[PDB]
């Protein structure tokens, strides 16, 4: 009368109640698949019992005894009868078993550990300007001298080309310079100067607040290829999963060089339960990344303590779906079942509860270090004078 | 043998080749279930003849005659035997035919026409002030100018050119050469100073203000958001999943959805998905086509591309393979799907049929050079205009 | 003596300048809902509109009550008085014309070299009042749909350039008057 | 076995359906009262058929005859048995019926025309800071003028009161002057001063854009003591109400002064509808105020065309109560129903849906009315200097 | 005939006058329920004997003996004929004893002890930039002057003074007497200027960010806001009407409360309102009281007044007079009540036991003198150091 | 003559100042875990708590890896190197010793004036070297609790403050010696 219900401690999906000791039957058991089967056993009707599998193993098979492990193996060698589990869907289970609609997509992902936030930079006060309109600035700037220059020198009524720099120099940091030009000419040249500089200064002046105090999260990695071309980080897969066969019997160049470097990777990269993966990226100081579906990323990153992250988009998309032997007379009902719970939205209301409502995770004062690459420009430039005035003294000397 | 292939035109999954007429058969027709087709028939070894849903409708069933129309009804009566397009799956559907895995997923969106850009010119640094103000700005200084060379001249380097000069310099807090000695000058400089502090505060403050926001409100931004406003009338297509995901809802915002569309005047329910787009781009904002999301980005990346989608998708389901209940087709055809989604087809067909088109490629950021050109080219303005006069004034002296 | 001329004229212009912006009615080019809103050229006394039910028939404002008709003596009262009586153009007309007939005057009496400097001093008073009249004329109308202004508008802006530009050379005048009497 | 009960069409509290014409039963009415007599009728388990009044009115007493009227009359008459209506508690229907405890709380308020926004006034300029920081800034201007002028008289290395002036007054407008100090007393002074200037200019500028553009919504009333002196804006209740009893048998100074008012006023300011009033004050230019609960004006306010606003705070606190005759059986049961329902939290449910859910209610360039008293000042300042140029002209020329 | 009059001693409905050992009697107590009781006899005409609750909780039932505790228990076994404390009003308590009319209106509400205010000093308007900055900015300013004198002079107006003059109004943006003619003088100018610029206007923005910015986020802002969170712990008064409102609950949000609260090692649950403010006050931000607004209301009034309300009230009841089932007491009592509340007698009550007392008196707005009165001062010491300055230089002089 | 003795004394009290900042260690009085965090006295080259089980014991820094030893030549780990080594204020007192050495020979030859000038310009050069000093040794320590700095901080900035006196002093004197010289 009871049902044989296979899971695996993978969570959110199944998880032990906090001192379960004291708790026997069913009920030791919370999580996301627990919830389903239980819906998926009121609508058909049938009863169940939660069992764990002693391999700890989603499923997989050895190509060369050519035997079935996990939960696959338990429901084709008849040791249960239905899986309501985050088992993936591939071609291979699925010649052997037959699965139903997924009730939850994903994607394969890449999980590493959180990098400590970039301070900002020397020479963040360029920030809020583009670097060609540093440019640009610059040569107007020797436009303007030169002009200046010119005009006073064929039409006069002194501006020689330092004399006509320093002054245009000084118009643009709003320091007026001894000299003003006498002449309509030049005077022209000064007002849309003097124009500029207003309007210039007045946009960089703007938003200059943010550019000081924002510190920007930057991964040595943004993306698969990224990962592939950097052989000094290392990259693995749980040891028997979708995600392995995945990547072994790929064709794209991109996993055929990645299954490469896992199967020559000594030590063996593989780990044997997400939980040791998601410990090896938190004690590697970065030089670990750990493949995994998404909802685990999604899970972990939403819970504390916020070590780790997910980084880039999904490399492949598929789905979690319930499973059950050849020829059962419950495949048919649990597909009704899977169709009418997500028409209903129980599915989304369960992934709220399990992810959303599981989440655990200013005005300040300028800091030195945001505005210390101007003092050590401010000293540069006090020292470059002291010497120019040294290479002058000795030149006047002889 | 070949097999009948029921479909529908919807772009972009089915669409008619340019100069159609000319084409006929399977030839005729491109998209991406075409492609989807072709692979299936490659890894399973049969060959199709493509055709169409006659009624143009995906497929319902009629609560009183209890029959199905669309290509679910082909299906069901035995007029096709496979079902290529893009599916809805549902639990109702579900019962009398033999869907396969999805091979794409999507969620009930809505879409709305694009509103106005706004975009920025190059003369975008005069926004926070009014045209008026800086006009008036000039005659002021013309004015206070002339005043001051009065004042100081008649019972001095206080010319007319010179107060034109100080007045300038003063706006521009850059200092003057010479400065008022006289009451009357020193009055009028001090008047100038107040004016050109309070004008240059004003612009500074306004502009950050500009500079430290966007133009990112949308107008509904929720489902309930729908709900609540009445000048904005929200529909569906009539004969669509969508349909019937209203018409059996549960929730409290889904059943008031409902009930408008039941009973709204005139009908809001749509012909085609066409007829909803045509209808949200010559609504004037006042269609709200909810569809599904595949739909929604073609549009929103195909010219005009003049709409938008917005919030998030309410539900997910996906698309699906149809075969008719108890057809033998209904196995390798799963395992085919797998194939593809395993090797990456189905990614790089969704990838050229919704991104390589590209018609239109549409926190705090830095300025880009767009913002400030238009300084820029007064800058050059300017310093040709002193080159014209300086020669000018070369004639003249010489002469 | 040439200077002398071209000050008349153009205090001559300017007047006649401003005189016509504030006789004529196509100072603003806005829709409203006062004809049968539709588009309509507005003036500084009355509304004309055009395309419209009228197609040329129109009428003055009530710029005091703006069909509001409340706060009064509030500050906001003081402007809708300023703009409906339309003093300061008014007073702009008026010092122009005064000066040129100072000017005028200065030809009679040579020895009275004071005449154009009043003169000047009327031309630069004009400017003045000119400016104010177009701030309060703009403060007014916000009282946000499309607009757009007229050629009377720009009339009378050249006008005010006119008294300024007449305003130095008279300066110019006394300047040279004063330094020949030495 | 059907119950009699009254009400009255007050939105939202009791009104009619859209094309109720086609409508029949109790179905024909929607609102809070009549779901409240639904659950009310259930906990109970009686019957009910909803029942209009045709005076139209909630109920009071004429002092001439001792008869009652409205709700309260056909209760005591037996023309019915319950009201489950916006009926309002007081001791006067206490002593007659029977009421239930309160199943929403309410208060007297005032209803006014909603006022033109304000905009920004002339001289809103001075707005960002105190007038006290103003008079500060001016004492310390005329300080540092007369110590500069002091120290360079007494101990010089020129500076006047009138140059002395001119510097102070550059310096705060960020306008260097031709002159400066060349003693070290004056040059502290110069420094000190420069700082004070750089501080205030800088405050004052961040906080500029907010008090240039903020239109601010005031009343002409502020609270019933501002509405009894002013006499020429009109107030009134309705006819027959809690509100015209509580006002006729008051002993408050200011109370019994707005009972002598409204008794005198003419022409009757009463009126005989909540609408009625509604459209009096929307159709008097703001003129008129009225008297009334205060959920009522949280619904209109709420609701379209908000052309009004509620002014103030309640004059006092009381609840709406339903009654029943003296001596029924359904008293007893209609307490614990209304407790019941507080417990559940279905009232609050009721409410939000009703006044809640019913609610139908940026950067911009600056405009030139915005900034025209600086252009008044400054234009000003120039007649001013004319007209001193003139008089030193006279003085000189004598 | 004397009636019973049982209360509780919870400030300030009742209250123990100061030097009560000496004062005897009802002539003891004072608070708002004690001039209610006066007011309810003087109307009704009879005498009164007030008596306390030994127990000291309000009133309950135990579920196992159904027994009453407290007022609601003395009241219902004929100890007590009437109950003036402020009794909330249940269903299951209006079951046994016959409440009055509410005479006051309250809600559940959350109690959190007050945060650092931060109060901003005199020199608040060097906030924007680390003393560090300042102090670092007077020694680059020094060495600037000090290499612009030495470049200058060492083979000129730029001796040392001069230098510092130049540089301190090149910083403040106030132009300079002079300016550097040679190429290191030259070159000094310009990176004292570009520093000026950056430190400039890196001050002013940042002070317009100060400005435009007040610490008005609260820790939970919402009931929900409590359950989320484990670090605070929320619990309520055993014995009191929330923990029924609690226990009898179908909410998700007031479910998830309960069953924290139940649940909560060490127990939440204290024995007495004090206990639970104490507990907030001396739990470093650790406990989450949940009491009634007046009670919260007149605690962040009273001195220290170091605790604040959050949130709005989760639901709405009131207080009421109790008397025993059958009692002849019932009738005018109401009546009473009703007249005070519109004679206004009880809104004078509550205005005077709520805000007389007055401890502690705690968009845009304008600056206050002292946000900005450190730099006056400032100024005045600067004038008052030229001053002195001035006479040493007389003396000096002179000799 | 007694400017050159005052010169003297002052760069061999900044030299000693500064030389004791560098050796001393009660530079920073913050709160760290490295002491059964707890109250500490820092310095330039080893961190000594105080008030805790060690008492009195402690140790050096590991400046470069900070525990962290990543994110190597990044414009981080310079300052990290240069913070180590603190060359800046050493660089400091080097030139302040061999300014007062100038000074001292500046007695023994006084027909060559440029010795005391050279003296100047490594005074100069010394405050420039000892502000970078502070600047690199605040922006390293920020790598928010409360935080405070002791005399040997205020030790480094009197080296500068008489470094810049110093060097204004002997640009004095090689003034005057040249004007002697005409
Ligand atoms: O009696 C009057 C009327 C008047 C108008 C003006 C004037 C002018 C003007 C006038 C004459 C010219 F030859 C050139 C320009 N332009 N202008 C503007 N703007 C320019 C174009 C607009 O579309 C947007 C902003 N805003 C406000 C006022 C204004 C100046 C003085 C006077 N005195
Ligand atoms: O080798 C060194 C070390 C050093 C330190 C400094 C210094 C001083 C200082 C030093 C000596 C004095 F006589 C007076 C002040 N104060 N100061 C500050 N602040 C003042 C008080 C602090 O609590 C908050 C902000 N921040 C950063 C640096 C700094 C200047 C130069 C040098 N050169
Ligand atoms: N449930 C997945 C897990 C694989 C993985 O985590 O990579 C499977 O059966 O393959
Ligand atoms: N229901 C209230 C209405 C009174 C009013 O609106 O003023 C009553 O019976 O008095």
């Amino acid at each position: 009368k009871t049902v044989v219900v296979t899971t695996i401690l993978e969570s959110p999906y199944v998880m032990m109640k906090k001192n379960h000791e004291m708790l026997e039957g069913n009920e030791r058991y919370e999580g996301y698949c627990v919830d389903l089967a239980a819906e998926i056993a009121k609508h058909c009707g049938f009863k169940y019992k939660l069992t764990i599998v002693g391999d700890g193993k989603y499923g997989a098979r050895d190509a060369d005894t050519k035997i079935w492990n996990g939960m696959v193996g338990e429901l084709v060698y008849g040791k249960a009868d239905i899986a309501i589990a985050p088992l993936t869907i591939t071609l291979v289970r699925e010649e052997v078993i037959d699965f139903s609609k997924p009730f939850m997509s994903l994607g394969i992902s890449i999980m590493i550990k959180k990098p400590q936030k970039s301070k900002p930079g020397v020479f963040s006060f360029l920030d809020p300007l583009a670097y060609e309109i540093w440019m640009c600035i610059v040569f107007a700037y020797i436009g303007v001298s030169v002009v200046l220059f010119l005009v006073s020198r064929f039409s006069p009524y002194e501006f020689g080309i330092f004399n006509s720099l320093w002054f245009s120099l000084g118009a643009f940091m709003r320091q007026g310079c001894d000299i003003s030009p006498r002449s309509l000419s030049g005077r022209i040249v000064g007002g849309v100067w003097w124009f500029f500089t207003l309007i210039i200064i007045s946009s960089y002046t703007a938003n200059l607040a943010a550019f000081l105090t924002v510190e920007r999260m930057v991964s040595p990695i943004e993306s698969a290829e990224d990962l592939s071309k950097q052989t000094e980080i290392a990259y693995g897969t749980l040891d028997s999963g979708s995600t392995k066969e995945f990547f072994r019997r790929s064709k794209i160049a991109v996993f055929d060089k990645m299954w490469t470097y896992m199967r020559s990777a000594e030590p063996s990269v593989f780990v044997r339960t997400t939980a040791e993966g998601v410990a090896r990226v938190r004690k590697s100081k970065g030089k670990y990344a750990y493949l995994l579906e998404s909802t685990m990323n999604e899970y972990i990153e939403q819970r504390k303590p916020c070590d780790t992250m997910k980084v880039g988009g999904n490399l492949d998309s598929k789905g979690y779906g319930i499973a059950t032997p050849k020829g059962s007379s419950l495949g048919t009902p649990v597909n009704l079942a899977v169709l009418k719970l997500s028409e209903q939205g129980v599915l989304d209301k369960l992934k709220n509860k399990w992810w959303y409502d599981k989440g655990e995770c200013k005005t300040s004062a300028l800091s030195l270090s945001n505005v210390a690459g101007v003092f050590y420009i401010l000293v540069g430039g006090l020292g470059l004078a002291m010497l120019v005035a040294l290479i002058e003294f000795c030149y006047k000397s002889r | 043998r070949t097999y009948i292939v029921t479909t529908i035109l919807e772009d972009p999954y089915v669409m008619l080749k340019k100069n159609a007429n000319q084409f006929e058969g399977n030839d005729r027709y491109e998209g991406y279930c075409v492609e989807l087709a072709a692979e299936i028939a490659k890894h399973v070894g049969y060959s199709y003849r493509l055709e169409i849903v006659s009624d143009g409708k995906y497929g319902a069933r009629d609560p009183d005659t209890k029959a199905w129309n669309g290509m679910v009804g082909e299906l069901v009566y035995g007029r096709a035997d496979v079902a290529v397009a893009p599916l809805t799956i549902t639990l109702v559907r579900e019962e009398v035919i033999d869907f396969s895995k999805p091979f794409m997923s999507l969620g009930i969106s809505i879409m709305i026409k694009k509103p106005q850009k706004s975009k920025p010119g190059v003369f975008s640094f005069l926004d926070p002030l009014a045209y008026e103000i800086w006009m008036c700005i000039v005659f002021a200084y013309i004015g206070v100018s002339v005043v001051l060379f009065l004042v100081s001249r008649f019972s001095n380097e206080f010319g007319i050119f010179n107060s034109l000069w100080f007045s300038l310099g003063a706006f521009m807090q850059q200092g003057c050469d010479i400065s008022p000695r006289s009451l009357s000058g020193r009055i009028v400089g001090g008047v100038w100073w107040f004016f050109t502090l309070i004008i240059i505060s004003s612009y500074t403050a306004n502009l950050a203000a500009f500079l430290t926001v966007e133009r990112m409100v949308s107008p509904i931004e929720s489902a309930e958001d729908l709900a609540k406003q009445t000048e904005i009338a929200y529909g569906t297509l009539e004969a669509g999943s969508t349909k019937e995901f209203f018409r059996r809802s549960k929730i409290a915002v889904f059943e008031k959805m409902w009930t408008y569309m039941k009973s709204a005047e005139p009908s809001v329910f749509v012909r085609t998905t066409e007829e909803g787009m045509i209808r949200v781009r010559k609504s004037k904002g006042k269609y709200a086509y909810l569809l599904e999301s595949t739909m929604n980005e073609y549009i929103e990346q195909r010219k005009p591309c003049d709409t938008m989608k917005v919030g998030g998708n309410l539900d997910s389901k996906g698309y699906g393979i149809a075969t008719p209940k108890g057809s033998a087709l209904r196995g390798p055809v799963n395992l085919a799907v797998l194939k593809l989604s395993e090797q990456g087809v189905l990614d790089k067909l969704k990838s050229k049929w919704w991104y390589d088109k590209g018609e239109c490629g549409s926190k705090t950021s830095a300025l880009s050079l767009s913002n400030v050109a238009g300084v820029f080219y007064i800058l050059i303005g300017g310093l040709g205009l002193a080159m014209l006069v300086a020669l000018i004034e070369f004639c003249y002296k010489s002469r | 003596g040439v200077q002398v001329l071209l000050t008349t004229i153009g205090a001559f212009a300017a007047f006649g300048l401003m005189t016509i912006a504030i006789s004529t009615d196509y100072w603003l080019y806005t829709r409203a809902l006062i004809c049968n809103g539709g588009l309509t050229h507005s003036g500084l006394w009355r509304i004309c509109c055009l395309e419209g039910l009228k197609r040329g028939v129109c009428v003055k404002i009530n710029h005091f009550p703006e069909d509001t008709d409340y706060d009064h003596d509030s500050a906001e009262y003081l402007l809708r008085v300023v703009r409906a009586s339309s003093i300061f153009p008014i007073l702009s007309a008026i010092l122009l014309l005064l000066g040129g007939v100072c000017v005028a005057a200065s030809r009679v009496y040579k020895s009275k070299r004071n005449i154009i400097l009043g003169a000047g001093i009327l031309f630069v008073a004009a400017g003045l009042s000119n400016i104010i009249g177009v701030i309060v004329y703009i403060s007014a109308n916000a009282g946000k749909n499309h607009y757009s202004y007229g050629w009377s508008f720009y009339f009378g802006g050249l006008s005010f350039i006119l008294a300024e530009v007449i305003g130095v050379l008279a300066v110019n005048i006394y300047i040279e008057r004063s330094r020949e009497a030495h």
